[PDB]
C-alpha cells in the first residue's frame, strides 16, 4: 500500500518492473498499491493500483466492437483488455490483410466482420496513426458475439458462419476456435 | 461465459434485463438493476444549507453521486437602468403585464455542468445541450411556480408619494461536481433550498448620497412560497406479447443511456391537496394516460420525503 | 494641406527590411507607416492559400477582418497562387500610424513585401485613395485622414500601369457622375506609386548584384 | 380557425412544407440521409437534428429546448435504423406569430413557449412525408390551455401567446397515429383530474371516425395524387 | 546579365524565344514578361528570369538533409526547405511487416541525409537513402546557412585540432548543415561518447559557416575548411586564447574579409 | 515557441553544457549576450516607445501611453503574437509574469502617483512583428524596459495638491525613469535563467532551452549610485523546461533504464533541485552581475 | 462532409462557353434581372423577397435597451444574416461562414451611410435608454444574389416596421403597450438598393448581372454597387477579383441605376397595395 | 452580448452590494499551516477527483475555501492532434460564480489562466509522461471559494498550494504514475510591533498589517526538488540570505501539506 515514492528497493537488490520509477540507484514506486515480486537475473518488484486504464500494448488480446466495416479495413472501438475493463476508449482498426492470413486476396471484410459483433484479437502493432491496428489472423481469433441484420441474437454453427435461429439464415463470418 | 464486470461494458442492455427479471433462482428474485436499488426504490436524497459564505444563499443536494450546489447571489438594478419601468400600484382604485419579474429580467438562473461532472461532460467547449435546456426548464419553473415573490425584491424610498429605487435582483448559479442520475431532480430541489436559505441584507436608500445602501447587522429573508418538488423517471424496454416495459425512478447515467424515454413530474403537497405544477414524457409510447396519472402517487410518496431532508 | 492634386504624399519605402524573413517591406506615406513580413512558399506543419494578418499598434474587428479579406483577395489575383498547390503564404501586416488611406498602404506595402520574397507576381498591385472634393472640379490623388472625413474617399488597386482595377472601395457616398473623374485619379496615383515601389525594387537589387 | 399547410414550398430542399394556423405561420426544410459529421454522427442508428429559428432575434435556451423535445419524438416516428450513419435535418423557421398588443416586443425570453411547439409538430411530419423518410407512423400534436376567471374551467385550445400567460395553466400533448401520446408537456398549477380532459379533448384531433387526421392525409392526397398525374 | 528585371517587364515579343523559369505568357498573343525580380537569363534560346532571392527549389542530384516532419502512413514528410514538403517513400529507405516498424525506423523530429530520387514538378520532391553512405544523422549539432553551393562533394570528414577526432560535416544543397563526429542499429538515436575538444571544435566549424554565409561568402568544401584554419590562428593570436571558439560578431566578418582578401 | 530537435542532437546538447566548461554550441561564455540592435522612438504617437532585434531575428515594438484616471488596474498590458489568438493562456500569464515586475516595484507605482484622488495609469502594447520563432519573453522584457525609459510623463503645473493640469510643450515633460546625473530608479528588467545540470548560461538559445534541466525567470530592479550597484529581487517565477515536451531516444541494442546511459536523452522526469535554484538566484543578484551589464547598456541605448 | 459542394468541371466548362456565346443556362441574357415577387406579411415588419428559387425574408424587432457606454447618444442598430443548413446541407449552426460575414457587412454599411436612419431620432434617454432597431435576414434558398436579394427586403422590411409609439408625460417617457398606443412609422429619410455585378472571364471580360449558384462557383470575381435611385452611392463592394479593366466598371454602374429606379417603384407600388387593404380610404 | 447558449440578465449592468459606514495573528508559524481536510473519491465517474477544505482561523470556525478536483485517465487523444510519445498534461482551473466578486464562467479570467500554466508546471514535472504515449491526463479544478494590487498575489499563491495539493491526490486516486506526491506550500514575510524579520508559514494576509515577500512552493517529499516557485518582493539584495530561508520555510510548508495527502491516501481508501 506504498504511496508514490516509497522507496522500495536498491536496485541491486531487485529489477525495475511496472508501477516503479528508478532513479539514483534507488527503486522507487510510482502509483498507489499493493506491491509484488516475481523471484542469472535479479528478482523484479511491482506495484499496481486496486480500473487500471492500461493503456494497450503490442501482442495483447483485446475484445472489440465494429463501429463500420470498409472495404479495406475494419474500425472497432477497443472496449476491452484481458481482465482489465477500459473505462478510457481507444480506436482500433482491423486490416483485411489481417483478417484471416490463409487465402488473403479471397478474404473480404465484408464477409468476414459485421457492424455491431463483438471481436477478439491481438494488437499487431501500435497505432503509427490515431487509431490502433490489431489483427485476427490467429484461428483462435474471431467474433466472439453478433446481433443479426434483423435483430435476433445469433448461434454459432460452423466456423465460417453464423446462424440467425428464428430467420433459419446464416451469415458469414470469422468465428473464434475456442 | 460470464467474466464479472466484462460482461457488463459489452452487451449491456441484456446483462440490465437478467438481473430485472431474474430467472428462478434460490433468491428472492427481486427485481435488482444493476445499480442494485429496485425500480420503486429512489436514490437517497441529502441536502446540507450554509455551505458557501461569499453568496448570500447556498445549499448543496446530493442524490449519491449525483451533486449540486447551488448559490444565490444578490445584485441591486437600478430603477432607472431598467428598460421599461412603469411604477407599481400598491393597490387599485384587467390589463396585466408580462411581469415585473419578467420584464425586468430580475432573476437569472444558470445551470452549470462542470467539466469534472462526467467522463461525458468535458471543459473548453460551448456549453452542453444537457446543461442549456435544463437551465430554460428551471427558469421556466421559477416563473410559473411563483416561488420568489416579485413585490419582496423591490426597493422604496420611504419618504417622510413613496416610490421604487430599484428592484433587488437575484442570481442563482448552480455547478455539478458530479452527475451519475437524472440531472433536473437534483436542481430544482437546490434551487428552491437555496432560495429558502438566501438572506438578502436590509437595503434603504440615503438621499444625500443618492445612492441606494444596505446595512450591515441587518437581515431578511426571502419569503418562498410552496415547495415544489420533483421526480423523474425513464423506461428500459425489451427491444432492440408486446415488449415488457419497466419504470425506472432517479436513474443512473447508465440507464439514461439505454433508456430513450423519460418523465419527470412536479408536484406540491403544502396545501394539503395533491397539485402537478409540471409534467415532461418524451420518447416512448409507454407512459399512457394511465401511467401518468399514477407516477404523480410515486411522486407524493418522493414529495413527502424531500421536506424531511429540506428544513 | 499644401499639396497639389497631382502631387502625392512623400513615400520611403524599404525592401527587406527584416534581417531573416522570407521577404519583407516597410512603407510609409506622409505619415501613415505599414511594416509586412511575409513567410515564404512554405507547407503548414488546388492553389496556394494567402493569409492576410494586420496588427493596429496601439495609439471594429469586423472592419479589420474585412481589410485582411482585401488584402488577400487583391495580392491573390496578382500573385501565381496556381504555381504551388501545397504550399501556404502568409502576410503579416503592422501598422505603426494612420493619417488615411490605411488599405491603400498595405496593399502597396504588401505586394512590395511579396517582389521581395520572390513569389512570381502576374504585376505589380499598387492602389491611392483620391475623392472628388466637390461643378467645380479639384479630384485630389492622395487623401488625408482630415480630407477623407470632409470629402468623400475612393480607394481604388490597379494591376500595375494598365487601367485594370483588382480593387474598389468606397464606403462614403458620392454621386455617379463624379464617380468617372475620381477612378481615373486613383489610377493615375497608383502608376506613381508603382514608379516609386519599381524604383524601390530596382535600387536594392543593383546593390544586391553590386554586393 | 382550419389548419392550411402546402409541401414543396422550397424547391431546392430534399422536402420542405408551410404551415399555417392559429395564427402560427412555419416553413420547414428537410435534407435527407446525409453524411454526418462524425461528432454529430451516432454510428449503428442515424442522428436527427433540428433546428429552430426564430422569426425575429437569434436562437434562445428555450429555442434549444424546443428542438431537443421535437428531435425525441420524432426519431420514434423516424426509422432511423435504415440508414446506418446518416444524418436526418429538419430546419423550421417561423414567419410569423400572433402578436401580444399588451406588451412590448421582447427578443430574448427564457420560458419554454408551449404555444409554437404544436405548430412545429405539425409542420415537420408534412415536410418529412414529402422527404419520403421512412416512418413507423404518423403522429399529430394539438395544445389545449386551461382559464379559471369564467368559473369552474374554460378550455382555450391553439392558444395565442397572450393566452398562456393569463390562462392558469397549459397543456401540449402530441399522438401517434396508432394512438398513443408520443410527448406531453404542461406547465402551471392544475390537477391531473383536470389533466384527463384534456388528454381526451387532446385525444380528438388524434381520432376521428379540428380534424387534424384528415387534414394531414388530405393535404398528401392533393400532392400525391397531383405528383401522379402522370399515369394517367 | 547587366540590367535587373522588375515584376511587370516585357522581356521580349519575339516568337522565336520560349517561355522560361520565372517567366509569364499572357494568353493568346505571345509576349513574354517576367513575374519575378531577377537578374535575366538566355539559356539554349530560352528566356529566363533568375530571383535575386528565391526559396530552394529541388533538382534530381542534389544532396540534402531534412528532418522528418510527418509519419504519413506509406511515405514519410521531410522538411527539405522547400515551398512544398518533400516526401520519403518507405521503399527508398535502407531495411535492417515494414509498415508496422515504420516509426522505428524513423522518428517525427529525425534528421536524415538523402539525395533527391525525382522533382514532382509541383515543387515536390522525392529522396532516396538507398545508397548505402546515406543514413540517420548522428552525434553532431545542426545548423541552419538560410549560401550553399551545387559541389560534386558536398560531404568530407576533417582533420580536427587541438587534439579533436575527425569531424564530419555535411553541406546540404537545401541550406542544412550537419558538423558531427565521424564514426545494423543505423536507425538508433545513442550517440558515441564525442570527447570535450572535439565539441569544441564543432562549434568553431559551425562558426564559419554561419559567419561566411552572413558575410555573403559562398559556403563549399575548400571555404569552410579554409575558414576553419584563419579560426584557429585567429583565436591563438587573439587576446581571448584558443579556446575563444565564437566567431560571431565582427569577428565573424572579419574571417570572412581575410578570406575575400 | 516549441522548438522541434531530434533526441539525439537534444543528446549532444545536453552533454555539451554539462562538461565543467560549459561548452555551448555558439561558444559564448554563460555570462555573454548575444548582439542586440535596438532603437527608442520608433513607435509614433505614443508617451513612449520602443523597438529591438535578435541574433536569431526576433523582433518586437511596444509601446506605453499613459491618460491619468480617477482614482480598475493601475498598469495595463497587451501583447500581440501574429499567429496566436488573444486567449491565449501562454501569453497572458507572459503578460503578467511582465506586469509583476512592474507592479511590485514600489517604486515605480509611486513614481505614477499624482494626487490621493487621482493616478497615472501606463498602459503597454508589446508587439511581436517577427514571426515567434522562438520563446520570447527576453525580447520582450528589454523591449518594455527601453520603452519604459523613453516614456515622457508631461509636466504638471498644478500645486500638487489641486485637481491636475499640464503644459503643452513636451520637451518640458520629464523622462519616467529620468538617468542617474535624488536616488535614480531604474525601470525593471525581467531575463531568463538556465540551468544544465550544476552549470548556469544566460541569454538561453532556442536549441539550448530545449535540454534544460531547471529554467527560472527572475525579474530585479536596481537603484543608482549617483561593486556597482545595489539590486533587489521582486519576481521569480518557473518556465516549464520544454524540455520534457520532447522525443524520447531509443538506446542501441528495462521499461525504465536501470542505469542511465550516455547517448540516450529520456525527457527530464524530476523538477529543479534546491540547491540549483539558490545559486541560480545568487548568480543573477550578485554585485557586479550580468543584470547590471545588461542595465548599463539599455541605459547607454540612444533615446529618441 | 465537404466543407463546400464544388461544380463537375464538364458543368463548370458548358457555362463558361455558353456566357462567351451569350448563351445563359437561366435561359435569359446577361443584363437580365431575374423575376422578383415582394410580398409582405400581415404582421408589421416582415417582408419575403423571391428572386428565381432563391427566397430571403427578414423581420424587423426594435427593443428598448441599455446604450452601450462608448457611445450613450447613439441607438444600437444591427443587421443580422445567418447563413442556415436549410439554405444549404453544408452550412451548419453556430460556425461561421465566409459569405455570411460578408453579407451583414456589406448590407449594414449600405444602410447605414445612405442614413435613411436617424441615430438621433433612436435615443430616447441619453443616459440609460435607446432603441434596439434589428432586421435578421434568413435565407430560405440560396441561389444567386443573396445580397441583392437581402437588401431589397431589408429596405422594404424596414420602412414597413411600425415603432412602439413614445410619448413623454410630465417629463417622464413612457414606452407605450400597442394596444395602449397605435404603431408609429419608421421615419425613414431615403431608400438604398443593392445590385451586384458577376465577371466570369478572365480579364473580366464577361460581366453577368445576375448569377445563378452554378454561376456563381465559376466567376471569377464579382463587384456589387449599393445606390439610391437619385444617384448617391452608398458604398461600392469590388473586395476581390481578377483583374477587370475600370471602363467596364463604370459602364455597369450606369446600367445599375436603371436597375435602382425599376426596384424603387415597384417597392413604392407594393407597399402602397398592401396599405390599401389594411386601411382603405 | 446575450449568450444564444445561456440564460441572460437584464441589459442593464447591475451593481455590487453597498454597506453603510485588525485581525491578531492566527497561531503559532511552525505549524500554522491550516488544518485541512481531504478526501479521495468526490467523483466516481472520473479516472480520480479529490475535495480540498481549509479552516479561515483557529480551529474549524468556517470552511472558507474549498477546492474540488477532476482528473481523467489517460484519454486517447484528437485525431487531428499531432501524434506525441509524451502524454499531454492539460490544466483547466476556473473560479466558481462565487467569489468576492462574481466571475462569469465563460469568462476564463486572466487571473483564472495564470493559476492553470503554474498548476500545469507543478503536476507537469511529477508525472511521467514517457510510459504512455497518444495518451492525454485532463486535469481539472473548480474553485467553490477563495481564501478570505499588492493583495491580490498574496491570496492568489495560497489557491496555488492547495490546488497543487488535490492535484496530487487526484493524480493518485488515477492510476497515474508520479514520481513523488507534489504537495503544496507557502510562505510569506511580515513585520509585526516592529518585528519585520518573522517568516509566516502559512500567509493570512488579512491579520498581517503589511507582508513584504511571499513564495509558493511545490516540493516533492522524497526527492529534493521543486517543480515550481513564484515570489513576489521588494527584497534589498543585500537582505538576500532571507529569501533562501523563506523558500525554505515554503518547503518545509509542502512536507506538512503533503502530511495530509500521505495521510488521506494511506488512510483506508
Amino acid at each position: 500500500l506504498a504511496l508514490p515514492g516509497q522507496l522500495l528497493g536498491p536496485i541491486s537488490k531487485y529489477q525495475p518492473g511496472p508501477g516503479t520509477h528508478v532513479h539514483e540507484s534507488n527503486l522507487y514506486s510510482s502509483l498507489l498499491g499493493t506491491v509484488h515480486v516475481t523471484q542469472a537475473e535479479l528478482p523484479t518488484i511491482s506495484v499496481s493500483a486496486a480500473k487500471r486504464e492500461i493503456l494497450p500494448e503490442v501482442g495483447n488480446i483485446v475484445l472489440c466492437r465494429v463501429i463500420r466495416i470498409t472495404p479495406r479495413q475494419a474500425v472497432v472501438t477497443i472496449l476491452v483488455c484481458g481482465d482489465t475493463v477500459l473505462d478510457a476508449e481507444w480506436q482500433g482498426l482491423i486490416r483485411v490483410q489481417d483478417i484471416r492470413a490463409t487465402e488473403k486476396d479471397r478474404v473480404k471484410v465484408y464477409e468476414s466482420f459485421r457492424p455491431g459483433d463483438i471481436v477478439r484479437a491481438e494488437v499487431i502493432s501500435l497505432g503509427d496513426q490515431a487509431n490502433y491496428y490489431l489483427s485476427t489472423a490467429r484461428n483462435e481469433l474471431g467474433v466472439i458475439l453478433a446481433t443479426s441484420e434483423a435483430g435476433n441474437t445469433m448461434y454459432p454453427v460452423s466456423w465460417r458462419e453464423y446462424r440467425d435461429p428464428i430467420t433459419g439464415l446464416t451469415e458469414l463470418r470469422k468465428v473464434a476456435k475456442p | 461465459t460470464f467474466p464479472r464486470g466484462i460482461f457488463a461494458k459489452l452487451s449491456p442492455h441484456p446483462y440490465l434485463l437478467r438481473t430485472l427479471c431474474p430467472d428462478p433462482s434460490n433468491s428472492s428474485s427481486t427485481p435488482q438493476r444493476t445499480n442494485g436499488r429496485r425500480p420503486n426504490e429512489a436514490r437517497p436524497f441529502r441536502v446540507n444549507l450554509g455551505s458557501l459564505s461569499h453568496a448570500h444563499g447556498s445549499a448543496l443536494v446530493r442524490a449519491g453521486d449525483t451533486t449540486v450546489l447551488c448559490g444565490v447571489r444578490g445584485e441591486v438594478l437600478p430603477v432607472e437602468r431598467i428598460p421599461l419601468f412603469r411604477q407599481p400600484d400598491v393597490n387599485g382604485s384587467a390589463t396585466v403585464g408580462r411581469g415585473e419579474l419578467k420584464e425586468y429580467d430580475l432573476l437569472v438562473p444558470n445551470i452549470e455542468l462542470a467539466t469534472g461532472s462526467a467522463p461525458q461532460f468535458l471543459p473548453g467547449v460551448p456549453p452542453t445541450a444537457l446543461a442549456q435546456t435544463l437551465s430554460t426548464r428551471v427558469y421556466s419553473l421559477l416563473h410559473s411556480t411563483r416561488l420568489v415573490s416579485a413585490e419582496e425584491l423591490r426597493i422604496w424610498y420611504r419618504p417622510v408619494q413613496d416610490r421604487v429605487v430599484a428592484y433587488w435582483v437575484l442570481y442563482i448559479d448552480l455547478v455539478f461536481l458530479s452527475f451519475d442520475g437524472n440531472p433536473f431532480d437534483v436542481a430544482w430541489a437546490a434551487v428552491v433550498a437555496a432560495l429558502r436559505d438566501t438572506k438578502l441584507p436590509v437595503a434603504r436608500w440615503d438621499p444625500d448620497r443618492e445612492m441606494v445602501v444596505c446595512s450591515k447587522t441587518e437581515t431578511m429573508k426571502l419569503t418562498i412560497k410552496g415547495l415544489p418538488i420533483a421526480c423523474s423517471a425513464a423506461v428500459f424496454l425489451e427491444k432492440e406479447e408486446k415488449n415488457r416495459h419497466w419504470i425506472l425512478l432517479d436513474p443512473d447515467r447508465l440507464e439514461e443511456s439505454l433508456c430513450k424515454e423519460v418523465i419527470t413530474m412536479v408536484v406540491d403537497f403544502s396545501d394539503g391537496e395533491t397539485r402537478i405544477r409540471a409534467i415532461e414524457k418524451q420518447g416512448g409510447t409507454v407512459f399512457g394516460r394511465e401511467l401518468i396519472r399514477s407516477f404523480a402517487l410515486v411522486a407524493e410518496d418522493r414529495w413527502k420525503v424531500v421536506k424531511e431532508v429540506m428544513k | 494641406d499644401g499639396r497639389r492634386w497631382n502631387e502625392l504624399r512623400r513615400v520611403h519605402a524599404q525592401i527587406r527590411t527584416q534581417a531573416a524573413a522570407d521577404g519583407s517591406s516597410y512603407l510609409e506615406m506622409g505619415h501613415t507607416k505599414v511594416m509586412c513580413v511575409v513567410t515564404g512558399p512554405s507547407e503548414p506543419g488546388k492553389e496556394a492559400e494567402v493569409v492576410v494578418s494586420i496588427v493596429i499598434a496601439g495609439f471594429n474587428d469586423k472592419r479589420i477582418i474585412e481589410m485582411q479579406s482585401t488584402v488577400a483577395n487583391a495580392l491573390s489575383a496578382s500573385l501565381h497562387t496556381h504555381l504551388f498547390p501545397h504550399s501556404q503564404i502568409t502576410i503579416s501586416l503592422h501598422v505603426l500610424s494612420q493619417d488615411g488611406s490605411l488599405l491603400a498602404a498595405l496593399i502597396n506595402a504588401a505586394t512590395l513585401a511579396c517582389v521581395d520574397a520572390g513569389i512570381p507576381m502576374t504585376d505589380y498591385v499598387v492602389a491611392c485613395t483620391a475623392g472628388s472634393t466637390s461643378e467645380n472640379a479639384d479630384p485630389l490623388l492622395d487623401l488625408n485622414h482630415q480630407e477623407e472625413q470632409e470629402l468623400p474617399w475612393l480607394t481604388v488597386a490597379t494591376l500595375g500601369e494598365s487601367d485594370k482595377v483588382a480593387v474598389l472601395v468606397c464606403e462614403s457616398r458620392v454621386q455617379v457622375s463624379r464617380l468617372e473623374g475620381m477612378l481615373a485619379v486613383g489610377v493615375d496615383g497608383c502608376k506613381q506609386i508603382r514608379a516609386i515601389l519599381d524604383h524601390v525594387v530596382r535600387q536594392k537589387g543593383r546593390r544586391m548584384i553590386r554586393e | 380557425t382550419a389548419p392550411e399547410a402546402a409541401l414543396g414550398v422550397l424547391p431546392r430542399a430534399d422536402g420542405s412544407a408551410r404551415y399555417s394556423h392559429a395564427g402560427y405561420t412555419v416553413t420547414a426544410s428537410v435534407n435527407g440521409p446525409i453524411e454526418a459529421q462524425r461528432r454529430d454522427e451516432h454510428p449503428y442508428e442515424a442522428h436527427v437534428d433540428v433546428i429552430v429559428r426564430p422569426a425575429a432575434g437569434v436562437g434562445g435556451t428555450r429555442e434549444r429546448h424546443l428542438e431537443s423535445i421535437l428531435q425525441s419524438s420524432f426519431a420514434q416516428i423516424i426509422l432511423v435504423k435504415s440508414f446506418p450513419r446518416s444524418l436526418i435535418q429538419i430546419v423550421l423557421q417561423v414567419e410569423e406569430s400572433p402578436e401580444n398588443e399588451y406588451v412590448n416586443t421582447k427578443l430574448v425570453q427564457a420560458s419554454l413557449n408551449f404555444a409554437v411547439m404544436p405548430a412545429l409538430f405539425q409542420t415537420a411530419m408534412l415536410a418529412l412525408l414529402s422527404a419520403g423518410v421512412p416512418m413507423r407512423a404518423t403522429a399529430t400534436a394539438t395544445a389545449i390551455a386551461l382559464a379559471s376567471e369564467n368559473g369552474a374551467t374554460k378550455t382555450l385550445i391553439d392558444p395565442s401567446p397572450r393566452q398562456v400567460e393569463l390562462a392558469q395553466s397549459v397543456h401540449v400533448f402530441a399522438f401517434t397515429s396508432q394512438d398513443e401520446l408520443l410527448l406531453a408537456e404542461s406547465e402551471g398549477d392544475f390537477t391531473i383530474k383536470e389533466w384527463d380532459a384534456a388528454y381526451e379533448t387532446a385525444k380528438n384531433i388524434c381520432c376521428r371516425p379540428p380534424d387534424l387526421r384528415h387534414f394531414i392525409r388530405s393535404t398528401m392526397e392533393a400532392k400525391v395524387a397531383t405528383d401522379l398525374h402522370w399515369k394517367s | 546579365s547587366s540590367d535587373i528585371v522588375t515584376p511587370g517587364e516585357l522581356i521580349t515579343t519575339s516568337p522565336q524565344f520560349m517561355r522560361g523559369h520565372g517567366t509569364y505568357i499572357p494568353p493568346g498573343t505571345t509576349s513574354i514578361i517576367s513575374s519575378v525580380a531577377g537578374t535575366i537569363l538566355r539559356t539554349n534560346k530560352l528566356l529566363s528570369v533568375r530571383p535575386l532571392r528565391a526559396r530552394y527549389t529541388p533538382e534530381v542530384g542534389d544532396l540534402v538533409v531534412g528532418r522528418i516532419i510527418e509519419v504519413q502512413a506509406r511515405r514519410w514528410r521531410v522538411d527539405v526547405g522547400s515551398t512544398q514538403f518533400a516526401s520519403l517513400p518507405l521503399s527508398a529507405i535502407n531495411l535492417p511487416t515494414d509498415e508496422l516498424q515504420m516509426r522505428s525506423f524513423f522518428s517525427e523530429g529525425d534528421l536524415l541525409v538523402a539525395e533527391v530520387q525525382g522533382v514532382y514538378g509541383d515543387g515536390g520532391a522525392v529522396l532516396h537513402t538507398r545508397s548505402l553512405k546515406y543514413g540517420k544523422l548522428r552525434n553532431g549539432v545542426f545548423v541552419a546557412v538560410s549560401g550553399v553551393v551545387r559541389s560534386r562533394r558536398q560531404v568530407w570528414t576533417l582533420e580536427g585540432a587541438n587534439g579533436a577526432g575527425l569531424i564530419d560535416v555535411v553541406l546540404g544543397v537545401n541550406g542544412y548543415v550537419w558538423i558531427a563526429k565521424h564514426t545494423a542499429n543505423m536507425y538508433s538515436s545513442q550517440n558515441d561518447r564525442i570527447e570535450a575538444e572535439t565539441m569544441r571544435e564543432i562549434a568553431r566549424l559551425r562558426g564559419v559557416v554561419m559567419a561566411l554565409v552572413e558575410n555573403g561568402l559562398r559556403v563549399d568544401e575548400d571555404m569552410v575548411m579554409r575558414g576553419y584554419r584563419e579560426a584557429v590562428e585567429m583565436a591563438l593570436v587573439s587576446p581571448e586564447g584558443p579556446e575563444d571558439v565564437y566567431l560571431g560578431g565582427e569577428r565573424g566578418r572579419q574571417l570572412a574579409a581575410a578570406l575575400t582578401a | 515557441q516549441h522548438v522541434l530537435l531530434s533526441p539525439a542532437e537534444l543528446a549532444y546538447l545536453h552533454a555539451s553544457l554539462s562538461l565543467t566548461p560549459p561548452i555551448r554550441p555558439d561558444g559564448r561564455s554563460p555570462t555573454q549576450f548575444r548582439p542586440l540592435i535596438a532603437e527608442t522612438g520608433i513607435l509614433p504617437g505614443a508617451n513612449g516607445s520602443a523597438r529591438v532585434c535578435f541574433a536569431d531575428g526576433t523582433e518586437a515594438i511596444v509601446g506605453v501611453k499613459a491618460e491619468v484616471e480617477k482614482t480598475a488596474s493601475w498598469v495595463e498590458i497587451t501583447v500581440e503574437i501574429p499567429g496566436v489568438r488573444d486567449d491565449d493562456s501562454g501569453m497572458v500569464f507572459l503578460a503578467q509574469l511582465l506586469g509583476e515586475a512592474l507592479l511590485a516595484d514600489g517604486e515605480f507605482v509611486k513614481k505614477l502617483w499624482i494626487n490621493r484622488r487621482y493616478h497615472w495609469k501606463l498602459y503597454i502594447d508589446i508587439l511581436l512583428i517577427s514571426p515567434p520563432l522562438s520563446y520570447p519573453l527576453p525580447l520582450l522584457s528589454l523591449t518594455t524596459h527601453l520603452a519604459l525609459l523613453s516614456t515622457r510623463l508631461p509636466r504638471l503645473k498644478s500645486e500638487g495638491d489641486e485637481d491636475p493640469y499640464f503644459d503643452d510643450d513636451w520637451a518640458v515633460a520629464p523622462y519616467l525613469f529620468p538617468r542617474s546625473s535624488q536616488p535614480t530608479t531604474r525601470p525593471p528588467i525581467t531575463l531568463l535563467v538556465m540551468a544544465v545540470g550544476n552549470n548556469i548560461l544566460f541569454d538561453p538559445s532556442k536549441e539550448e532551452l530545449a535540454v534544460a534541466d531547471v529554467a527560472l525567470a527572475v525579474s530585479v530592479t536596481a537603484t543608482d549610485v549617483d561593486r556597482g550597484r545595489k539590486l533587489r529581487l521582486l519576481s521569480i517565477r518557473t518556465i516549464d523546461p520544454p524540455s520534457r515536451l520532447t522525443p524520447p531516444g531509443v538506446p542501441n541494442s528495462i521499461s525504465e533504464p536501470i542505469e542511465p546511459i550516455e547517448g540516450v536523452w529520456r525527457a527530464p522526469r524530476g523538477g529543479a533541485k534546491r540547491l540549483v535554484l539558490g545559486a541560480l538566484v545568487q548568480k543573477v543578484l550578485e554585485k557586479g552581475g550580468v543584470v547590471d551589464e545588461v542595465l548599463d547598456a539599455l541605459e547607454g541605448v540612444e533615446l529618441t | 462532409m465537404p466543407r463546400e459542394v464544388e461544380p463537375s468541371l464538364s458543368e463548370r466548362q458548358f457555362v463558361l462557353q455558353a456566357l462567351q456565346e451569350g448563351l445563359r443556362l437561366d435561359g435569359r441574357q446577361l443584363d437580365q434581372y431575374r423575376p422578383l415577387s415582394l410580398t409582405f406579411g400581415d404582421q408589421y415588419g416582415v417582408a419575403d423577397v423571391t428572386f428565381g428559387k432563391t427566397r430571403v425574408l427578414a423581420k424587423a424587432s426594435a427593443e428598448v435597451t441599455v446604450p452601450y457606454a462608448d457611445r450613450p447618444l447613439d441607438g444600437i442598430f444591427t443587421i443580422a444574416t445567418e447563413l442556415s443548413p436549410m439554405t444549404s446541407p453544408t452550412f451548419e449552426v453556430n460556425r461561421p461562414t465566409e459569405t455570411e460575414v460578408l453579407l451583414s457587412r456589406l448590407l449594414e454599411k449600405t444602410i447605414r451611410r445612405s442614413g435613411a436612419l436617424d441615430t438621433e431620432s433612436l435615443c430616447l434617454v441619453a443616459g440609460q435608454k435607446c432603441w434596439s432597431i434589428r432586421v435578421d435576414v434568413h435565407v430560405m434558398s440560396h441561389d444567386g444574389n443573396l445580397v441583392d436579394a437581402a437588401c431589397i427586403a431589408v429596405v422594404a422590411a424596414l420602412r414597413h416596421f411600425r415603432k412602439p409609439d413614445t410619448s413623454i408625460e410630465s417629463g417622464v417617457l413612457t414606452i407605450y403597450t400597442p394596444a395602449e398606443r397605435e404603431p408609429v412609422p419608421l421615419s425613414w429619410l431615403h431608400t438604398p438598393f443593392c445590385v451586384t455585378w458577376s465577371f466570369f472571364g478572365d480579364e473580366g471580360e464577361i460581366a453577368v448581372l445576375d448569377a445563378t449558384w452554378l454561376e456563381e462557383q465559376v466567376r471569377v470575381g464579382s463587384c456589387t454597387i449599393s445606390m439610391n435611385k437619385h444617384g448617391e452611392i452608398c458604398q461600392i463592394a469590388k473586395l476581390g477579383g481578377t483583374p477587370v479593366e475600370a471602363v467596364s466598371l463604370l459602364q455597369c454602374t450606369s446600367i445599375a441605376l436603371t436597375k435602382v429606379k425599376e426596384f424603387s417603384d415597384l417597392v413604392d407600388k407594393k407597399l402602397a397595395e398592401d396599405f390599401k387593404r389594411r386601411n382603405p380610404g | 452580448m446575450t449568450d444564444r447558449r445561456r440564460i441572460n440578465g437584464p441589459a442593464g449592468a447591475t451593481i455590487p452590494p453597498v454597506y453603510e459606514d485588525a485581525l491578531k495573528i492566527r497561531s503559532r508559524p511552525s505549524n500554522i499551516i491550516r488544518k485541512i481536510y481531504l478526501k479521495t473519491g468526490v467523483t466516481p465517474s472520473a479516472s480520480g477527483s479529490a475535495y480540498l477544505e481549509l479552516e479561515t482561523s483557529a480551529n474549524s470556525g468556517v470552511s472558507g475555501l474549498k477546492l474540488s478536483c477532476t482528473v481523467h485517465g489517460p484519454r486517447s487523444l484528437p485525431r487531428s492532434s499531432p501524434f506525441s510519445p509524451h502524454m499531454v498534461v492539460s490544466t483547466h482551473v476556473k473560479y466558481a460564480p462565487f467569489a468576492t466578486k462574481q466571475r462569469r464562467g465563460y469568462l476564463r479570467d486572466p487571473t483564472e489562466r495564470d493559476l492553470g500554466i503554474h498548476l500545469e508546471a507543478a503536476l507537469r514535472g511529477a508525472i511521467i509522461a514517457d510510459r504512455w504515449p497518444k495518451s492525454g491526463v485532463d486535469i481539472i479544478i473548480s474553485i467553490i471559494e477563495g481564501d478570505q494590487q499588492g493583495d491580490e498575489v498574496w491570496d492568489m499563491m495560497n489557491t496555488l498550494s492547495g490546488c497543487i495539493t488535490v492535484a496530487s491526490a487526484a493524480l493518485a486516486d488515477a492510476g497515474i504514475d508520479c514520481v513523488d506526491t507534489v504537495a503544496g506550500g507557502v510562505a510569506a514575510l511580515v513585520q509585526d510591533s516592529d518585528g519585520s524579520p518573522e517568516i509566516v508559514v502559512d500567509p493570512i494576509p488579512s491579520e498581517h498589517r503589511k507582508i513584504l515577500a511571499a513564495c509558493c512552493v511545490a516540493y516533492l517529499p522524497m526527492r529534493d526538488e521543486v517543480t515550481n516557485l513564484w515570489f513576489r518582493g521588494d527584497l534589498p539584495a543585500s537582505d538576500m540570505d532571507l529569501y533562501t530561508e523563506l523558500v525554505e520555510k515554503g518547503i518545509q510548508a509542502s512536507r506538512s501539506a503533503n502530511r495530509v495527502l500521505v495521510d488521506c491516501l494511506t488512510e483506508t481508501v
